[PDB]
């Protein structure tokens, strides 16, 4: 029971935060292939 | 070559016939959720 | 046929050539970039399954079905659906969820019940381990809790070949404490409980690496046949169009003529 | 003869088409020069005036009626054909069948989508 498992939150989530702050700190010239993944395309089907 | 947009359902062919009833399913579910989504507006 | 139909069925086909020509090549550099990306997926996915693979593990059961919602890729879909109905009939509560919308449009007519959950989108940008993660997040905070489940996609062999295979997913929490897996044993639940999310995102990441490689392959060969079927078609119907052609001025001049010396 | 004395007739020519030929035959044998098709200039005509014939008459003249259902057969199902666009734009609706139709299992062989007939009174029925 971590700050953030006490919040509801699983290691998916910390671990996507955590991926997404490490590529947020590149520079200009890796940041290029920040696009070419980090997506968020597949969508849920309700109804 | 030759302007030719449009074809496909110029000929009423096979592919033509199809590609119009796969634009109505498209837009027959659309309008189901655009007309809940109405329904929600009103209140 | 008339003039005119030949005609405009002669100019329909030759658009059908055109596109299925110009996607043959956007596939081709889309599965081009995709079988670049499986090569460092292999290794990671690989690496996920080696625990598993060095440990003999048993035992609701959950089948996940992995293709896209997009058509023309030959027998992609069938294949996953085929062994998504088989495993079904053999298992003893069976849940299924389908990744692609093509899944759910073959089974829904005698699986609608088992289905948990739908996802679409899938098959128009190159998966991420962000669509890994919404997939897995959409099963663990869903409701429902599955003591076995196996995952089923299309594993990449060569340009023209894939094959059709299935993964386990004990992801049971309770299972991760049993025969083989003794040996496992200083970890308290809540580090095992972070450990079995996040290789339950990686199966998932596997699969949908796996998968968009051998769908845009089969895409580019679907798009490829539809082409050369297309070419042989204006082919063909091309002479028609042209010994019709003759036939109508023949034809018309004939009737002038004897309109001509009937005066 | 029912159309003027106060009553209601049906006619079926069955069918147009051979009439067409017959005439076709016997005018280029009086020697008046083959036109389209070989079809004699005013074939139009020879169909035009025969359907106008059809009528519903108002009361001053007996309420009587005559309603016409000329037949034409097309070829390979080519309805642009010379004589069956005369005679599709002379009637007031047309019962168009299909070939495909027929053998699919649709028997009346019937296009909904491409049959049109005209209104409808408001007396087709009520119930109907």
């Amino acid at each position: 029971v971590a700050y953030w498992r006490q919040a509801g939150l699983s290691y998916i989530r910390y671990s996507q935060i955590c991926a997404k702050a490490v590529r947020d700190a590149l520079k200009t010239e890796f940041k290029a292939n920040a696009m070419k993944t980090s997506g968020s395309t597949i969508k849920i089907v309700k109804v | 070559v030759r302007s030719s947009a449009g074809a496909v359902r110029d000929a009423g062919g096979a592919f033509g016939k199809r590609e119009q009833a796969e634009e109505e399913r498209y837009f027959r579910a659309r309008a189901k959720e655009q007309l809940a989504a109405l329904k929600k507006h009103h209140e | 046929a008339t003039l005119k139909d030949i005609t405009r069925r002669l100019k329909s086909i030759k658009n059908i050539q055109k596109i299925t020509k110009s996607m043959k090549m956007v596939a081709a550099a889309k599965y081009a970039r995709a079988e670049r990306e499986l090569k460092p997926a292999r290794v990671y996915g690989v690496g996920s399954l080696a625990l598993y693979e060095k440990a003999d593990i048993k035992t609701k059961h959950l089948i996940i079905g992995v293709s896209s919602d997009r058509g023309l890729c030959g027998a992609i879909h069938s294949s996953v659906a085929k062994q998504m109905k088989s495993e079904a009939a053999n298992l003893k509560e069976v849940k299924i969820i389908g990744v692609g919308d093509k899944i759910r449009s073959i089974l829904h007519r005698t699986h609608s019940d088992q289905f948990l959950v739908t996802f679409k989108e899938v098959g128009r940008r190159p998966p991420t381990f962000g669509d890994a993660s919404v997939i897995a997040l959409e099963l663990l905070n869903s409701g429902y809790e599955f003591d076995e489940g196996s995952i089923i996609f299309n594993r990449f062999r060569s340009v023209i070949s894939y094959k059709t295979e299935e993964k386990p997913i004990f992801s049971l929490d309770t299972i991760s404490s049993a025969e083989s897996m003794s040996i496992y044993d200083d970890i308290d639940a809540d580090v095992l409980r972070n450990y079995q999310e996040y290789s339950l995102a990686n199966i998932i990441y596997y699969s949908l690496k796996e998968s968009t490689t051998s769908e845009q392959s089969a895409r580019m060969t679907a798009m490829d046949n539809a082409s050369k079927n297309a070419s042989e078609m204006i082919d063909k119907l091309t002479l028609t169009f042209n010994r019709t052609r003759q036939a109508v001025i023949t034809k018309e001049l004939i009737e002038i003529i004897s309109g001509a010396a009937a005066l | 003869y029912f159309r003027d004395n106060g009553k209601h007739a049906l006619i079926i020519y069955d069918d147009l088409s051979k009439q067409a030929v017959a005439y076709r035959q016997m005018s280029l044998l009086l020697r008046r020069p083959p036109g389209r098709e070989a079809y004699p200039g005013d074939v139009f005509y020879l169909h035009s005036r025969l359907l106008e014939r059809a009528a519903k008459m108002n009361d001053a003249f007996g309420g009587g009626s005559l309603t016409a259902l000329p037949v034409i057969e097309t070829q390979a199902g080519d309805v642009s054909a010379y004589i069956p666009t005369n005679v599709i734009s002379i009637t007031d609706g047309q019962i168009f069948l299909e070939t495909e139709l027929f053998y699919k299992g649709i028997r009346p062989a019937i296009n909904v989508g491409l049959s049109v007939s005209r209104v409808g009174s408001a007396a087709q029925t009520r119930a109907m």
